[PDB]
């Protein structure tokens, strides 16, 4: 029996995203009220708002934690066309300012021409990198060259998707046999545009991200995308939130030694398609092992999906808020 | 550069079979002797000074490698082409330049490595050897090409040679050196009796270098497939594998090596001086060194072949040396 | 192993022992960097340096070393003299750490 | 108070000799590199002596800015005289400082392809695409300051690309360049006509 717990988020408007820290002891929430809030889990399992500040001049669409090796770093993105990076200064602020002051805005990334719809830190083995996607159809990848100086972020890569970008996912695979990959989703409502999920692979020879694949079977608007954590699989798994939940496996085809600079070709299979929300699916998230998928939709439910030992995916749980 | 630009403007476009044009304004003999002297001075300086070799090759205005390779495609005298190839060989002593020269040799098709189905008239060194050098009874271009290949093999061996144009590997150059140069050197006319041995030395030096550094790996005994233009083709085996395969079978190459050792000892048994003695002695020495490298690597090569799924049979070199010599009609190779 | 909350140095050392027994070098490095960064954020430069040395991270060691030097320029003395005195072969990890160590040797002399 | 030009030429010559030199030249290079204050030699096991020689050059260009592009010009002219491909970082810095002098340097060394790519990018920069890479504060508008267009050097490039009628590649470059020049002249005509209209609205204030 899953126990739902209400948290009085005290946001003045709609909450767009919720992100846990790497240890699952802190969470960040972001809202149309232009604010980010941080919440800490006490030993009794209660949640307490430990910081609340205005971050942006428009609705905050996403919030993400960096890996704890880079310290206590948050990124937020907004309708105001910016992404902001925040660092928590852990220090003795004398016992009178426990309300709001330990999060410092280190930078504002302003290169995007329209709404920045999603923001994701890269896997830690790539360094302190931040991807942003914008409705202008561009993914921008920034790097902080010095973790001690989070005020400086260099634009390393610009990826033209040629579609309005709605969501991004880094492939978390630490395998040196796999070039760094990013999946990009599009919320474009045009029925004439097939392939609203695009996969980009970093090509070492060109020092650029090149389009490896396009999921032509995904013609519906994409609201969220997530690569599953790769704990020793010879293939990738990608979840896609659209009118339904889709799960794709992507097996890299062995590079025939004859294409001296090609992107990796993938053998792609749809291993699951679930219409059980009977409505649009807004979010998809993998467990840390990449074995259980959570999805949320307009049906007001969170659904849990898991493969059995025959690779048959099933709904294993439904959580409903009261 | 001025000679490269002038000689390239006069290359006939393939569509006009009808009008007698007046004689080519050829390089004068004095200009030829001047160009040869300049190339020989250039070769000598870059042969001894690595800093001069790098500084001349990287010179953005002169582009010496591009100009020299471009002149090799023009209709110039074979002596000038031979000195141009020696200048490239002297540049190819530095490993940084040698890797770029391998790519440039494949792009320029000075040796035809890509056979298109339909052209029955080959352009390049194989036709110059068979039509020009063979008529002059002198082989300076073929020797200078063997010297370039000998220097490039010593400084850099590229595994991906010809990747994207053909199946990767050295095999087209090995076929030219083996089948067109070495197996035919005895059947050719020579104005200088010594040059017969200079050609044999120059090709055997390349084979010795290719076999010296080659160690049998398990990967050499597996057929690797490479996609080219939408067809799967088998990749070429390393040149040392091909040399071992020909030396460990009843091949024309092994027979030619054994008969060169017989010709060598038969001339030495005269105790008389003869033209090209020093070059015959070296060519025989490279044949000995090849057989000795074969005997040293034979056990490992045969064990890996036996572990592999290749339908290839190979005979111990020591048993092939007991073969009937086709010349004496006796088993006298060991003698 | 990387997701274990490291609230105390004891817990971190236990996790490290387990990782070392099983030859998990990447996790060891990651855990040490996390502790080094945490210590650094808590203005404990000595502990941060110790964890950085264990992580064999030259870049991070250089960074912590620059902070020691900056603190010296501001205060005129080093806060953690004992650790810097016992750097041994660890001094070779980075040029800046080597400098810091030799500079201290100068003051000792 | 001597000119630093001989120092930059000699360092450029050592970088070229290192890039053309075998393992022996790389071993000898650590001795003279150590004799110069690289304030940050982290001996990571992955940097070649050639990479550190180029880092030294970058650090000297940053420490010793000449008022006139003389040191960058001198290094580029030296690299091109040895036929060495120009590093992208040096090209990008010099594009931001003086793209017209760079075009003349490529033309002086018959680098017609790189000269044509530079002109295509400079024309795109004037049209408003990538203007930041060329130090151009404002793209071609009715109110922007007049950027000097190196028309004579571009006409020499068009002549040099045109003298070789046999090279289908040079004609493809020349047609790409002409089409881009026409796009520029059309936008220039429009911006000039819109400037004339801005000047022809009567002062009612």
């Amino acid at each position: 029996m899953f126990v739902a717990r209400s948290i009085a988020a005290d946001h003045k408007d709609l909450i767009h995203d919720v992100s846990f820290d790497f240890h699952g002891r802190r969470m960040a929430t972001c809202s149309s009220d232009q604010s980010v809030k941080v919440w800490d889990k006490s030993e009794n399992g209660n949640w307490h708002c430990t910081a609340s500040w205005k971050t942006h001049s428009g609705s905050v669409w996403r919030v993400t934690w960096a890996h704890p090796e880079f310290g206590q770093v948050l990124a937020s993105c907004s309708f105001d066309r910016t992404a902001a990076v925040w660092e928590e200064i852990v220090g003795e602020s004398n016992d009178k300012l426990r309300g709001q002051s330990h999060w410092v805005k280190r930078t504002t990334l302003v290169d995007s021409r329209t709404s920045v719809t999603d923001v994701k830190f890269a896997p830690k083995h790539m360094g302190l990198m931040l991807a942003t996607c914008s409705a202008d159809g561009v993914v921008r990848i920034y790097e902080a060259p010095d973790v001690m100086n989070l005020s400086q972020w260099s634009l390393q890569h610009e990826i033209s998707c040629k579609l309005s970008c709605s969501c991004i996912s880094w492939n978390p695979s630490s395998s040196r046999a796999h070039s760094p990959m990013i999946a990009v989703g599009s919320d474009d409502s045009s029925p004439n545009i097939m392939g609203k999920v695009q996969i980009y692979e970093y090509n070492e020879n060109t020092r650029k991200y090149a389009k490896a694949e396009t999921l032509m079977s995904v013609s519906d608007p994409v609201h969220d995308i997530a690569f599953a954590p790769n704990l020793g699989r010879s293939f990738h798994i990608l979840a896609v939130a659209t009118k339904d939940v889709r799960i794709f496996t992507m097996k890299p085809l062995r590079k025939e030694l004859s294409s001296s600079g090609g992107v990796t070709k993938f053998e792609i299979h749809t291993v699951a398609q679930f219409d059980n929300h009977n409505s649009q699916v807004w979010r998809v998230s993998w467990n840390i092992t990449g074995t259980v998928l959570a999805s949320s939709g307009d049906d007001g439910t969170v659904r849990l999906w898991k493969a059995n030992y025959m690779d048959n995916w099933k709904c294993i749980g439904v959580l409903k808020g009261d | 550069m001025l000679y490269h630009e002038h000689l390239r403007r006069d290359l006939p476009n393939t569509d006009n079979i009808h009008q007698r044009h007046p004689p080519l304004r050829g390089i004068t003999q004095r200009e030829l002797d001047g160009l040869i002297a300049c190339l020989q001075l250039t070769c000598t300086i870059i042969d001894w000074s690595e800093s001069a070799r790098l500084a001349l090759c990287e010179h953005a205005q002169w582009m010496p490698v591009v100009v020299i390779l471009g002149l090799l495609q023009c209709s110039i005298p074979p002596l000038l082409k031979a000195e141009l190839l020696k200048t490239l060989a002297a540049f190819g002593k530095s490993p940084e330049i040698a890797a770029s020269l391998w790519q440039s040799l494949e792009y320029t098709q000075i040796l035809q490595t890509v056979r298109a189905t339909g052209l029955r008239q080959g352009v390049g060194i194989e036709v110059e050897l068979n039509e020009i050098e063979s008529r002059c009874e002198e082989y300076p271009l073929t020797r200078a090409f063997c010297q370039l290949i000998s220097t490039l093999v010593e400084s850099s061996f590229p595994t991906n040679l010809g990747a994207g144009l053909r199946a990767p590997g050295f095999e087209p150059y090995l076929q030219f050196l083996r089948d067109t140069v070495f197996l035919r050197y005895r059947t050719r006319a020579y104005r200088r009796a010594a040059e017969k041995w200079e050609v044999a030395e120059a090709v055997l030096d390349v084979f010795y270098k290719l076999l010296k550094d080659y160690e049998p790996q398990p990967e050499d005994f597996v057929d690797q497939y490479v996609e080219l233009q939408g067809e799967e083709r088998v990749a070429f085996k390393p040149p040392g594998f091909s040399l071992m395969h020909h030396l460990l079978n009843e091949s024309p190459m092994l027979e030619l090596c054994l008969s060169l050792m017989e010709e060598g000892v038969t001339q030495l048994d005269t105790y008389a001086p003869f033209p090209g003695k020093k070059h015959l002695e070296k060519a025989v020495a490279y044949c000995f060194m090849l057989l000795n490298l074969t005997l040293q690597k034979e056990n490992r090569f045969m064990d890996l072949l036996r572990e592999s799924h290749l339908s290839m049979i190979v005979t111990p070199l020591e048993q092939l040396l007991q073969g009937i010599n086709p010349r004496s009609k006796k088993a006298d190779n060991v003698v | 192993m990387e997701r274990i909350p490291l609230s105390t140095e004891k817990k971190a050392l236990k996790a490290l022992r387990i990782c070392e027994q099983r030859q998990m070098t990447e996790q060891v490095r990651s855990i040490c960097k996390t502790m080094a960064m945490q210590s650094l954020c808590n203005r404990r430069l000595g502990s941060a340096l110790s964890w950085s040395i264990r992580a064999k991270d030259a870049a991070f060691a250089t960074l912590i070393s620059d902070r020691f030097l900056k603190e010296y320029c501001e205060r005129g003395n080093f806060t953690d003299l004992d650790l810097i005195d016992n750097l041994g072969s660890a001094m070779l990890l980075s040029d800046r750490l080597t400098f810091l160590g030799k500079y201290r040797e100068f003051h000792r002399m | 108070k001597l000119a630093l030009t001989s120092v930059f030429e000699g360092l450029a010559c050592k970088c070229i000799r290192l890039q053309q030199g075998g393992e022996a030249a790389q071993a000898e290079a650590w001795e003279w590199l150590a004799a110069n204050q690289l304030a940050t030699v982290i001996t990571t096991k992955e940097s070649s002596a050639t990479d550190e020689a180029w880092r030294l050059m970058i650090s000297y260009l940053d420490k010793y800015e000449a008022k006139n592009t003389l040191y960058h010009h001198c290094i580029i002219n030296k690299l091109l005289s040895h036929g060495v491909p120009l590093p992208n970082w040096l090209i990008n810095r010099y594009k931001a400082m003086d793209a017209a002098e760079l075009l003349r340097l490529y033309l002086k060394y018959d680098l017609l392809e790189e000269a044509a790519e530079l002109v295509l990018e400079y024309v795109d920069a004037l049209l408003g695409k990538g203007h930041q890479y060329f130090g151009i504060q404002a793209p071609l508008s009715a109110t922007s300051q007049l950027v000097w267009f190196p028309y004579s050097a571009i006409d020499h490039l068009r002549q040099a690309l045109g003298e070789n009628e046999s090279n289908q590649h040079n004609q493809a470059i020349l047609s790409k360049l002409q089409r881009k020049m026409d796009e520029y002249f059309q936008k220039l005509k429009k911006a000039t006509d819109d400037y004339k209209k801005l000047v022809q609205k009567p002062l009612r204030a």
